[PDB]
């Protein structure tokens, strides 16, 4: 029983790959479904050209400060070199602006729209199909 | 230099735990220099710039017992030659018979 | 390589990354990484050179920057020319000397660095006109098929002349132009709205969505005839085929179909089983469990399998060809 | 020391890093979650050599080889020594050991040339025949 395509149970019995966490005790010892095997993956360490987030998440260096929350926990946009007042009144973002407590803003598009790939300040339409 | 750290060299920071254990960790030796002098007695002497105490007989013995030299730098009397000896400008005592013998 | 620097100490030849004062270099001179990564507590280098005993204890979140006092500050603050960290590690002359700005950043004559995208966005992020200077900002001709407006924004060409203020400054709504003959609508594939200068695909005219923001497109459709046979009706006045009444899908939208699922009562020509399944009466005794609960054949007498058949202890009949 | 001197193994239970490898014991050895070490041979052989039973977590048993004449393997994929096979003890908890299939008496050899046959399923040298 090759380990990636097939699985072996503590009872020295073999089970197919998908069965390993299907939620059924395919092998009666209940080794299949063990939390040791089923627990969530170990996220890859952030590589060069990337950035680190409090969230255990890695973000491409370009995304690190573009007025969009890419780290999920806002760890990317927080703390950029402010310069002039980044007030929402500039109307830089096309559809939505949110002012941060420490100045600066983060932007979101309305449902059905996602920030554009080449200009995250603009919005493009999701091809839901 | 650092947080939770000690500095003893130009542009260098060293862990505080290393200080005061006899190990010459600092290449410039300051890890032992500032350890507070620790009381001692019963015939022993303690010297500045170290947290070390040494037998009193050693203090004036011509050996540098403390790195700063306080044991020999402090005031203590000199010595002279016996009637059976001769002295010269080198600060030396030599047998009196040698006074005049072509040697 | 040309991404490295070449030096020889006595006779040996050594190759070293040309990284700046804001970066740290690891054992074997294999790779260079931002200085904040050095003691963050995660082994970043290809070897243990990242967090050897020389790194002091770590006091804050991953990816942040630490100061010689014992306090942490975010990393982009490192050389912004203002002491965000009172320890003065921030703006440390050693780190800012020979300063260089990372690829996610752009640098201006003010000896200041701003995110690369912030350039030409109407805000003097460099604290001076350098990042907004119209001389370098001009001539930014966006891609073909796009449209450019007075807000200094580029937008899909199709988005022009719709009431959606997409440019933010209403520049994409030249009302006088939008109502011109060129913008006029193709009656064979499009539809027009009763109170707006907008055109929508004809299929959209009725779909349950206000394709015209004035709700004028859908107003016409109302037909929902509740046919009496082969159909079922829902409390919210919606009708669906009878088969949909009990299928685990809430087709009515109010669950009126699925909540009343009681096994169909069998007719006088049928028989009932443990799952209340209904089967023709002929099936009750034929030596096969037409109902998987064996409702049939369990009550019947222990009759025998007529010729050309084989029998099983379970009270089943099988053709002889199958016997072996 | 790597030897349980407390029955509960609480002595080794808090041993510091014993080797810079981060491991507690050297090569040609086996290590247990109680920080107790045992000869690798004792792994999965029907005896909790490690008091906490970690030396024979059943998942471990599949790897150890077991030659059929000197050692025996049980239906639980656990191995038992040769003498244990019919000693009268369920050395392996599946009770495969002691099975009548294995323990039943031998099959007597067929009588060869120069021999004679007996109703008793016994063979006698031809000279002894009378
Ligand atoms: C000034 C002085 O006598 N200091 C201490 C004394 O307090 C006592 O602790 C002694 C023995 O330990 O050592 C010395
Ligand atoms: C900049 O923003 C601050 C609030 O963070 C406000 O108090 C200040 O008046 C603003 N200055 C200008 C010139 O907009
Ligand atoms: C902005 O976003 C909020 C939700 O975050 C939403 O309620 C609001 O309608 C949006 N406005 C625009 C103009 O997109
Ligand atoms: C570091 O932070 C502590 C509080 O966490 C504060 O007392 C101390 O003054 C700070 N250091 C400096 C140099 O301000
Ligand atoms: C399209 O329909 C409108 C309304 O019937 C009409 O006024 C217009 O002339 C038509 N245009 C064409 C090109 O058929
Ligand atoms: C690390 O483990 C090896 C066996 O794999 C052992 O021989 C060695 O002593 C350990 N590390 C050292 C050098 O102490
Ligand atoms: C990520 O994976 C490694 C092995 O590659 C370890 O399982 C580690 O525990 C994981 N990381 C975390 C944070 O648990
Ligand atoms: C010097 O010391 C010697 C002992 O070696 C004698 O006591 C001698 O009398 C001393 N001489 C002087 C001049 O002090
Ligand atoms: C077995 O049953 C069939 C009907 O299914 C016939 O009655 C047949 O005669 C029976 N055979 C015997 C031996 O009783
Ligand atoms: C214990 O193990 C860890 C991980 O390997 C470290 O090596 C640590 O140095 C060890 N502790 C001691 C004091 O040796
Ligand atoms: C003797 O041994 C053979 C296999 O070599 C079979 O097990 C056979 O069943 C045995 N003989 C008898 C009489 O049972
Ligand atoms: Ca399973
Ligand atoms: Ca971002
Ligand atoms: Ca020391
Ligand atoms: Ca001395
Ligand atoms: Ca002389
Ligand atoms: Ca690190
Ligand atoms: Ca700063
Ligand atoms: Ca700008
Ligand atoms: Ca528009
Ligand atoms: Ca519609
Ligand atoms: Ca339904
Ligand atoms: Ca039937
Ligand atoms: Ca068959
Ligand atoms: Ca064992
Ligand atoms: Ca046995």
């Amino acid at each position: 029983c090759e380990s990636p395509q097939r699985f072996r149970c503590d009872n020295s019995r073999c089970i197919y790959g998908h069965q390993l966490c299907n939620g059924v005790d395919d092998c009666g010892d209940g080794s299949d479904e063990k939390e040791e095997h089923c627990r969530k993956p170990t996220h890859k360490p952030c590589t060069d050209t990337e950035y680190k987030c409090s969230n255990g998440n890695c973000v491409s260096q370009h995304y690190v400060c573009d007025n969009v929350d890419d780290c999920g926990d806002l760890s990317d946009e927080t703390g950029c070199n402010l310069g002039e007042n980044r007030t929402c009144a500039e109307k830089i973002c096309e559809q939505n602006c949110t002012q941060l407590s420490n100045g600066g803003f983060i932007c979101s598009c309305r449902p059905g729209f996602k920030p554009s790939t080449l200009d995250k300040n603009s919005c493009q339409d999701i091809n839901e199909c | 230099c650092g947080s939770g750290n000690f500095r003893c060299d130009n542009g260098y920071c060293i862990p505080a735990s290393w200080r005061c254990d006899g190990t010459r960790d600092c290449l410039d030796d300051t890890d032992e220099i500032g350890c507070p002098p620790r009381s001692c007695g019963s015939g022993f002497f303690l010297c500045p710039a170290e947290g070390t105490c040494i037998p009193s007989s050693w203090v004036c013995d011509q050996d540098k017992d403390c790195s700063d030299g306080a044991d020999e730098q402090q005031n203590c009397p000199g010595t002279t030659c016996s009637s059976q000896q001769l002295t010269c400008s080198n600060g030396q005592c030599v047998p009196i018979e040698y006074r005049c013998d072509h040697v | 390589p040309d991404d490295f620097q070449t030096v020889q100490l006595r006779d040996r030849t050594l190759c070293m990354p040309m990284c700046s004062s804001t970066q740290f270099l690891c054992g074997n001179n294999e790779k260079c990484i931002p200085i904040w990564w050095k003691c963050d507590g995660q082994k970043d280098c290809s070897d243990g050179s990242d967090e050897s005993d020389l790194c002091p204890h770590r006091f804050c979140r991953l990816g942040q920057f630490q100061c010689r006092d014992g306090n942490c500050t975010s990393p982009q603050a490192l050389c912004n020319a203002r002491q965000d960290c009172a320890d003065g590690s921030d703006e440390d002359r050693v780190l800012c000397e020979h300063h260089r700005c990372e690829a996610n950043e752009w640098q201006c004559a003010n000896k200041r660095c701003i995110p690369e995208y912030w350039q030409c966005d109407s805000v003097d992020d460099c604290l001076d006109n350098s990042d907004e200077d119209p001389s370098h900002c001009a001539s930014r001709t966006c891609r073909p098929g796009q449209f450019k407006c007075n807000n200094g924004r580029c937008i899909p060409q199709s988005w022009k002349c719709d009431v959606d203020n997409d440019c933010g400054d209403y520049s994409d709504e030249p009302i006088h132009e939008c109502m011109t003959a060129a913008y006029n609508c193709d009656n064979h594939t499009e539809f027009s709205c009763k109170t707006n200068y907008r055109c929508i695909p004809q299929w959209a005219v009725c779909n349950g969505f206000d394709d015209c923001r004035d709700n004028s497109d859908e107003q016409g459709c109302e037909s929902v005839p509740c046919h009496p046979s082969g159909d079922f009706r829902c409390g919210n006045h919606h009708c669906i085929p009878l088969r949909w009444k009990c299928d685990g899908i809430d087709d009515c939208g109010d669950n009126s179909d699925e909540e009343s699922c009681v096994p169909r009562e069998c007719t006088e020509s049928e028989f009932r089983c443990a799952d209340q399944q209904c089967i023709p009466s002929r099936w009750v005794c034929d030596q096969e469990n037409d109902c998987g609960d064996n409702s049939d054949e369990r009550d019947c007498e222990m009759k025998t399998c007529h010729p050309e058949h084989f029998q099983c202890t379970s009270g089943h009949c099988v053709p002889k060809a199958l016997a072996c | 020391d790597g030897r349980a001197d407390c029955l509960d193994a609480s002595d080794e239970s808090a041993c510091p890093t014993r080797f810079p490898n981060g491991t507690y014991c050297p090569a040609a050895m086996f290590e247990c979650k109680n920080h107790v070490c045992i000869q690798s041979f004792w792994i999965c052989d029907g005896e909790n050599d490690c008091v906490d039973g970690s030396d024979e977590e059943i998942h471990l048993c599949f790897n150890v080889p077991c030659e059929s004449p000197q050692r025996f393997r049980c239906d639980n994929s656990r191995c038992i020594y040769g003498h244990q096979l019919c000693n009268g003890v369920d050395d392996c908890g599946d009770g495969s050991d002691e099975k009548e299939e294995h323990c039943r008496k031998p099959t007597h050899k067929p009588c060869t040339d120069t021999e004679y046959k007996c109703s008793n399923g016994n063979c006698v040298s031809q000279h002894y025949v009378c």
